[PDB]
């Protein structure tokens, strides 16, 4: 009488799942015998082998670096000069940006149009940028090839010329340029939040600079920047790929002899007018856009401070979170983790941020203007947490994911050119990779909470917010999560 | 022209004004208290924590005996 | 231990009280699992076919207009009834095992309880 | 019971305001904002009972 | 956001309504004190409860009674006349308070739309204060109470 | 604790000693597993390694059955399995700090891993797990279904891969044709159990690359063997067959600008070297840009097409020229976006560029020349980034059977010459025209009068 | 994570028991 489980297509439904269900119940331990998904460190010093960085210091101040590796057939030869936006004079903003924008174009024999011919006859690429407190002219070029690239960067950095025409021209990009930039909504978030954190100090303005302000060059200006601050101490030229060293140095010494001695030194300028963090907000609200983008932030840490790799971990153990991400709902951090689940945000990005005497540490979400509260619960629970109660396995993987990222990232000819000049100017020296690590792994669970106390525990923020925003919390709402009254 | 609402969001500045009809700014520099704060709001505190003991104990004291019966003890 | 009808009197007697009861009402054992109890029964019907969560759906709808109607089951259908043909066990258990795996190393719970 | 109910039916009407107009422009959370501003008040008048 | 894993405990059912209703009430900007004069006219009438039911541990309603009882409680009761002088000068804040409260919505016209039926049940609580208020008075049963 | 403040080395570290400088330039070795497999790898300076499993499968082996589970499967790459959760997966993969991705294309898709060259033995034994043993289960390819239909109503932000399928589709009839972005019919139609069943069917050993970057031989082959030996031996059905006759496709969508692109066939392949490398050095001569870069020198903005349209035409939005070569097909063409009202002119444009390179005389030595020493560079700047070096070993050996020395690929480059250009310009502009428009397209011309030409 | 947590209990106990003490202010148990 009763029917058999083959008609009743709930009952044949059933059975199927059940099948597949008892199917996937029996693991294997020949595909299980190295899984260990429980973090735990290693100690990777059979394999962080590099060749030496050779620094010389020619006598006029120069520091010249060099990672040779002759077996390869490409090579990156660029200049990394410690200045920036930061060190303009409140009228001279965006001198920086249009010297780079000038600077490409043309010398006393370069010839722009002939320039960039050269330049791609050669097959290679000649690129820069320009920090706040950092600026970065940089070549990629083949073996047997470098010393053109090498000839034509000293040219351009000493002997240009620059002519009214080339810079209306460059006046009217960088307003195109300028008018282009507010559709990348992050770097106006940013941009904003920079201002209202280290207001009435020069790491407060932007980089472009004010349209105002571009409009009145007159290259007057432009070589008196370059003359004050591209002098010979506050430069470094770096090489990577196939390059040799003495060869580099010979060639540098050679030609980057026209430069501008002075005495303006970066350490001297900053000790005036420092920067300094004041705890603010500031909100434009849209409600014509479909996404509210905002950014909190807490005051970071120097580029020399012991505690800049113990900011760095805890920035990676609340990674960013994005809505197309591989792991979802399953994540090593636990803002991941509520974000994901109750999927309150379209993505998180948690910066950490190092200038010089100062820097930045914050979460960058980007959500619906209907969740906005509860993703800055979860935002501020997760830091505040981080203050109180962190945990061993959360500190380990967040140090395996910092080392792995690091060393990820230094791939290729152009990478490790810029990590040489970066860190020669931020430190003054290139750190091994085995001290790295050993650092990294001076971070346990004590050092995070005693870091987090001093970062993180009742401390002002500075919020920068745009689009429908009604629904994102205060001021005070902040200002009082950074800190629990249970413990 | 521009319409001044997004001025403001196009052109970000390091110096931002104020109000500060109500309340004086203090110059950038200057530290945040964030302690004269909470050493006033701590004073006040022990003084709530005083009247509502106070309070309590009128009540519950109320409840309690009484002089007459007191007397009445022997 | 584990006692089962076979090698249980008692257990006989007590698996034939429970199927004499369900063909009663004519619904299934599983479908007894309210999703508002564990929240685990809820996840285990939301992984499981539809054609199945909704035939568990009329069976409760048919017992539940039975007990209104202060009625049972006819015959027919009383004697074509099949309980404890499970199908929620097998899911109900892995959504566990998957729950204390992800409570075990680190972890969040993938849902919570309001409060209440 | 009548105060929950007067309380009740302004809450669903909002709150009026010194200038009597249209007041959903500029509109704050009742705590912490006014829970200090009423702080002061019943402060004051403890003093004065 | 479909509420997964709980978030903050004010948003929990437990706390849901007290939430809204309490915490995150959305109010105008610009409210004067008048309106901490509503708050504290509810303070006043929690104030005149808890007073009375401790007065009304020892007060005997008896007409032989009353009087004496009342100055047992001024006189015997450890604390006693406190609890008497909250009650009555508590009475009198109430209604002080409830005036001031009155007064504030007639000048900024709160009465008008759609709050009709918020002053309404403000009338109806002016009653029920003025009932309250005068049968009180009659419990301590004095020439002015009888009279 | 104290700490030395960044600027001084740390107290006391057992740093060791550098790189010879110059130590040698690894070769790969190739081992083949006697079920038909193949394991490749070599030696790298840095401390990342890159491993991958490349497969021969895609689009072009998709079936009406399945058509769209390339791409479910990208999507559902590293899901869980029989062994292992998806929870678990995630969790070891952060747990070593490596980074997964899945690729699809229409011939051939891979699974990539990238981790400290510490952890090898986690990195195959994580991979191969999760491509030999998947457990396609319902709930979670329901989840990927959502999020591919969610992309694929969010497809018409980015014209360009748009108008690359479109062309793919018109201009090809069987196996190119079948599509690579699941259509919502598909997308509906797709399962599970249709997923378990592909893979089953196609994710076989004789097809099978696995690919390291920073490995040593030995090491990978002693960890991998054990896992991939015992796979069955099947005799490798064949590829499927398609024909390039084909004409337009248009689509009408937005009233800001057209995109129109044209293409041919070139039927040399990958499989012959030479006329894949002149169409890659062809390429390289023509680029281009989008006329909105600030970058610098070096991209390609003395190319031809960039100079004579870009520098000389206005009001185009952007225009290049590409190419994509499969096993033993070619589709070379040029893509434009334009203003609505410039569209027929920029047709005419566009035909008369794809004719002068074909006229011979039209193409300078110097500008012969500058192409391929671009092209040597590309190459050569590629060839870091060792998750380029696992690639191109797994591409290469699914292709070839091999690793093609970098050296055939310059001596090509160098070879190339003039008349060689001509002569396959010649060849390409002789197959029949495939063209494709997107946006205002009431305003283009005809198919047949763009065909006029080129004939 | 424990040691942590029973340091914060103890705390808050030592608290508990002052405001205890406050409220009802006890020299007749304090003294033995
Ligand atoms: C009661 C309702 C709240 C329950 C707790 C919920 C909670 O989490 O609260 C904190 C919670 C913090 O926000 P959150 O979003 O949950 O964030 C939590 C943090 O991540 C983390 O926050 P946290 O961990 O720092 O704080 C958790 C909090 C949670 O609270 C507790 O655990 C308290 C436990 C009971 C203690 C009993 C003693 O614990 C404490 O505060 C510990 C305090 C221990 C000592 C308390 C003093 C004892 C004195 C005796 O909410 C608030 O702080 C808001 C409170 C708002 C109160 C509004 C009162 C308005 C009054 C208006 C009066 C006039 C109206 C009109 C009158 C007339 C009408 C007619
Ligand atoms: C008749 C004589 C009229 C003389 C008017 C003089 C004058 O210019 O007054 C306006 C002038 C400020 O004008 P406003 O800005 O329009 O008023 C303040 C706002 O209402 C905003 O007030 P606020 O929150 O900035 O200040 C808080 C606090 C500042 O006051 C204090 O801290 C202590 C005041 C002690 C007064 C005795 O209180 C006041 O300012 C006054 C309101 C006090 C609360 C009353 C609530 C109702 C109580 C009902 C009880 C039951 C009946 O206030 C004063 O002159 C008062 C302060 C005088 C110096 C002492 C400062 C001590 C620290
Ligand atoms: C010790 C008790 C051991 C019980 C073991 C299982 C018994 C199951 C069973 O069928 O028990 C018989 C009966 C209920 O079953 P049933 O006869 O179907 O009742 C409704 C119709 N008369 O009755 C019961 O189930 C009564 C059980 C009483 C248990 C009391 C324990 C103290
Ligand atoms: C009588 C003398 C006085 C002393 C009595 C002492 C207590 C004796 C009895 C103790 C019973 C257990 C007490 C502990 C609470 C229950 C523990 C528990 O298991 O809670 C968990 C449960 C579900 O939470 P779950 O989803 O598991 O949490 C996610 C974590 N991964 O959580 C829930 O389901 C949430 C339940 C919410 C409702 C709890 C109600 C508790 C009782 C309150 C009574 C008073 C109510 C207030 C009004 C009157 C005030 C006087
Ligand atoms: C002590 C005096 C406490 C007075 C609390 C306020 C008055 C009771 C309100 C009860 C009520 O209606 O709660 C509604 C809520 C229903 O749940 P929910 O779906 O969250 O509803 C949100 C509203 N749309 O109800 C619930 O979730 C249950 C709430 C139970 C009551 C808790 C009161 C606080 C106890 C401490
Ligand atoms: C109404 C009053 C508040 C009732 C709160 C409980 C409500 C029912 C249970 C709710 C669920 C629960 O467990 O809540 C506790 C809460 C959990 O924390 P949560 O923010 O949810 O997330 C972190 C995950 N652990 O945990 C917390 O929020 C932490 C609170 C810890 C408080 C411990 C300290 C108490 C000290 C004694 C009292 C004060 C001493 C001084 C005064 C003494 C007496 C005069
Ligand atoms: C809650 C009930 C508290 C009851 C209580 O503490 O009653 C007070 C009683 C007598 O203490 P008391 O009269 O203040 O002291 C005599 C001189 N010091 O207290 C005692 O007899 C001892 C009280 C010890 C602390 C109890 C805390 C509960
Ligand atoms: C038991 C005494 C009373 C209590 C506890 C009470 C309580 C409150 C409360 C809590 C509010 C909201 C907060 C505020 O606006 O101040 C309010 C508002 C109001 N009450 Fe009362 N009330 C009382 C008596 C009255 C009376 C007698 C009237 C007039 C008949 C009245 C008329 C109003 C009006 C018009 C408002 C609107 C406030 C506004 O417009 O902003 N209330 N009351
Ligand atoms: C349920 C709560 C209340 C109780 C149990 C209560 C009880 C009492 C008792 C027993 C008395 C006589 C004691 C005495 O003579 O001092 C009294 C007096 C009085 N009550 Fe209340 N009462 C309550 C609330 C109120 C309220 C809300 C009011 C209104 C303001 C009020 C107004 C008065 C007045 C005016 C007196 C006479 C004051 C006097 O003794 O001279 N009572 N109440
Ligand atoms: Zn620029």
């Amino acid at each position: 009488a009763p029917p058999p489980p083959t008609a009743m297509i709930y009952d044949r439904a059933a059975e199927a799942i059940k099948s597949k269900l008892r199917q996937l119940e029996n693991p294997d331990p020949r595909f299980l015998k190295h899984g260990n998904p429980r973090p735990a460190l290693s100690d990777h010093t059979r394999i962080l082998a590099a060749p030496e960085t050779r620094v010389t210091t020619l006598p006029n101040g120069l520091r010249v670096a060099t990672e040779s590796s002759l077996a390869a057939r490409t090579a990156t030869v660029g200049v990394w000069i410690d200045a920036g936006s930061r060190f303009e004079t409140e009228e001279t903003n965006g001198t920086a940006h249009f010297l780079e924008h000038m600077i490409f174009k043309g010398t006393e024999r370069r010839n722009a149009r002939e320039l960039e011919e050269e330049i791609e006859n050669m097959g290679g690429h000649l690129n820069a940028y320009t920090s706040r407190e950092q600026t970065t002219y940089y070549a990629k070029v083949t073996d047997s090839d470098v010393p053109q690239a090498l000839d034509i960067l000293a040219d351009i950095l000493q002997n240009s010329r620059f002519e009214e025409n080339r810079i209306s021209r460059e006046r009217d990009v960088i307003l195109r340029e300028m008018e282009e930039v507010e559709g990348q909504t992050e770097e106006v978030i940013f941009d904003h939040l920079h201002a209202t954190a280290f207001q009435y100090t020069p790491l407060g303005r932007t980089i472009l600079g004010p349209a105002q302000n571009i409009k009145t060059i007159t290259k007057a200006h432009l070589q008196s920047y370059i003359q004050t601050h591209y002098t010979a101490p506050r430069m470094v030229i770096a090489a990577s790929g196939a390059v040799k060293h003495e060869d580099i140095v010979e060639q540098v010494k050679k030609l980057f002899t026209k430069l501008s001695t002075d005495a303006t030194t970066t350490a001297q300028l900053v000790a005036k007018e420092p920067a300094i963090f004041t705890g603010s907000e500031v909100r434009m609200l849209d409600d014509d856009i479909p996404l509210a983008q905002f950014a909190v932030a807490f005051e970071g840490a120097s580029w020399k401070d012991p505690d800049s790799i113990a900011l760095m971990v805890m920035q990676a153990m609340l990674g960013s979170w994005n809505k197309t991400a591989g792991g979802g709902k399953h994540m090593g951090s636990e803002l991941a983790q509520r974000v994901g689940i109750n999927e309150v945000a379209e993505s998180i990005m948690a910066f950490n941020t190092n200038y010089k005497d100062t820097g930045l540490f914050g979460v960058y979400a980007v959500a619906k203007p209907d969740c906005l509260d509860d993703l800055s619960y979860a935002i501020m629970q997760e830091t505040t947490k981080l203050v109180y109660r962190v945990s061993e396995d959360d500190v380990t993987r967040a140090c395996n994911q910092l080392k792995s990222s690091l060393l990820l990232h230094i791939d290729g000819t152009s990478p490790v050119a810029e990590d040489i000049g970066r860190q020669l100017l931020t430190y003054g020296r290139r750190i091994p990779f085995a001290e790295l690590f050993a650092r990294i792994d001076a971070v346990d669970a004590s050092t995070i909470k005693r870091v987090a106390n001093r970062f993180i525990y009742d401390k002002d923020v500075a919020i920068a917010a745009m689009g429908p925003i009604q629904r994102l919390p205060d001021y005070n709402w902040f200002r009082r999560r950074t800190y629990w009254n249970r413990y | 022209e521009i319409p001044a609402t997004v001025a403001a969001v196009k052109n970000p500045s390091s110096k931002i004004i104020y109000d500060e009809h109500n309340h004086e700014r203090f110059p950038p520099g200057d530290p945040s208290k964030r302690a004269f704060a909470y050493f006033v709001l701590t004073g006040g505190r022990f003084v709530y924590a005083s009247l509502i003991r106070l309070l309590v104990l009128k009540f519950v004291l109320s409840m309690s005996a009484s002089k007459d019966v007191l007397a009445l003890a022997s | 231990s584990f006692l089962d009808p076979k090698k249980n009197w008692l257990a006989a007697q007590h698996m034939k009280s429970l199927v004499k009861r369900l063909s009663k009402y004519g619904l299934r054992y599983d479908d007894l699992y309210d999703p508002y109890y564990d929240l685990d029964v809820k996840e285990a019907l939301n992984r499981l076919p539809k054609e199945v969560v909704d035939a568990r759906h009329a069976r409760l709808k048919r017992a539940i207009d039975l007990s209104m109607k202060h009625e049972y089951l006819p015959e027919d259908l009383q004697a074509m009834q099949t309980p404890f043909r499970g199908y929620l066990q097998d899911m109900l258990a892995l959504v566990k095992r998957e729950r204390a795996e992800r409570e075990a190393l680190g972890g969040l719970p993938l849902y919570q309880r309001s409060i209440p | 019971g009548a105060s929950l109910l007067h309380l009740a039916a302004l809450h669903q009407y909002g709150s009026n305001n010194p200038l009597g107009v249209h007041s959903e422009m500029d509109q704050i959370s009742f705590y912490p904002y006014f829970y200090v501003k009423d702080l002061v008040g019943w402060v004051a008048f403890a003093i004065f009972f | 956001t479909i509420r997964n894993q709980r978030f903050s405990l004010l948003k929990e059912p437990i706390s849901s309504t007290l939430n809204q209703h309490l915490i995150d009430y959305p109010t105008p900007s610009n409210l004067s004190y008048w309106w901490g004069f509503g708050s504290l006219a509810g303070i006043c009438l929690v104030i005149q409860i808890v007073t009375g039911v401790f007065l009304a541990m020892h007060y005997t309603p008896h007409v032989d009674l009353a009087f004496n009882s009342v100055e047992h409680v001024m006189r015997d009761v450890e604390g006693g006349w406190l609890l008497r002088y909250m009650h009555a000068n508590g009475a009198s804040m109430f209604f002080i308070v409830v005036y001031l409260h009155i007064f504030r919505g007639l000048y900024y016209a709160s009465y008008s739309s759609p709050r009709e039926f918020v002053w309404c049940l403000g009338v109806v609580i002016f009653l029920l204060m003025i009932v309250t208020a005068f049968t009180g008075y009659v419990l301590p049963w004095g020439q002015m109470s009888f009279w | 604790s104290s700490l030395p403040s960044l600027d001084i080395p740390l107290g006391g570290v057992v740093l060791p000693d550098p790189l010879p400088d110059s130590v040698e330039q690894s070769k790969t070795k190739i081992t083949t597993l006697s079920n038909g497999l193949k394991i490749a790898s070599e030696t790298s300076p840095n401390p990342a390694a890159s491993i991958g499993l490349y497969l021969d499968c895609g689009s072009i082996y998709e079936t009406p059955f399945s058509s769209g589970a390339s791409h479910l499967l990208e999507r559902m790459a590293f899901k869980s399995t029989t062994n292992r959760s998806h929870f678990r997966i995630v969790r070891e993969v952060e747990a070593i700090g490596g980074n997964i991705g899945a690729s699809a294309s229409r011939e051939q898709m891979g699974y990539t891993f990238d981790a400290l060259k510490t952890y090898v033995p986690q990195m195959v034994e994580l991979l191969v797990d999760c491509v030999r043993n998947p457990a396609f289960l319902d709930w979670e390819v329901n989840e990927e279904l959502r999020k591919v239909k969610a992309e694929l109503g969010e497809l018409s932000n980015n014209p360009q891969g748009l108008l690359l399928e479109a062309i793919h589709s018109a201009g090809y009839s069987g196996a190119l044709a079948y599509p690579l972005l699941a259509p919502e019919a598909a997308l509906n139609r797709l399962d599970g159990p249709s997923l378990e069943e592909f893979v089953a069917e196609n994710y076989t050993a004789p097809r099978m690359v696995l690919a390291a970057a920073g490995v040593e031989h030995e090491e990978l082959v002693s960890i991998a063997e054990p896992l991939l030996s015992d796979l069955p031996n099947v005799p490798r059905p064949d590829e499927p067959k398609s024909v390039y006759v084909g004409g337009d496709f248009r689509r009408h969508g937005e009233s800001g600008g057209t995109h129109v692109a044209l293409a041919f066939e070139v039927p040399g392949g990958w499989h012959k070297e030479k006329d894949a490398i002149v169409l890659t050095v062809l390429q390289m001569l023509m680029g281009g840009g989008g006329s909105f870069s600030a970058g610098g020198p070096g991209k390609g903005m003395h190319s031809r097409l960039y100079l004579r349209v870009l520098n000389e035409y206005q009001q185009i939005q952007s225009f290049s020229a590409f190419n994509s070569i499969f096993n033993n097909t070619g589709l070379f063409g040029i893509y434009a976006s334009t203003s609505p009202d410039f569209a027929p002119k920029a047709v005419d444009i566009a035909a008369k560029e794809l004719i002068a390179i074909a006229s011979p005389g039209q193409v300078t030595q110097v500008q012969l020349d500058r192409a391929k020493k671009s092209t040597k560079s590309a190459v050569l700047m590629n060839l870091e980034s060792r998750m380029i070096a696992s690639e191109d070993i797994g591409r290469q050996i699914l292709t070839y059977g091999e690793r093609k020395p970098l050296e055939q690929f310059l001596k090509a480059v160098d070879e190339i010459t003039l008349n060689d250009i001509t002569k396959i310009s010649q060849k390409i502009i002789s197959s029949p025209l495939t063209m494709a428009s997107y946006g205002d397209v009431l305003s283009v011309p005809s198919y047949e009068s763009v065909n006029r030409k080129f004939h | 994570i424990q040691p942590a947590d029973v340091k914060a209990a103890a705390m808050w106990g030592v608290a508990a028991a002052t405001g205890g003490l406050y409220l009802v202010q006890v020299s007749i148990l304090v003294l033995p």
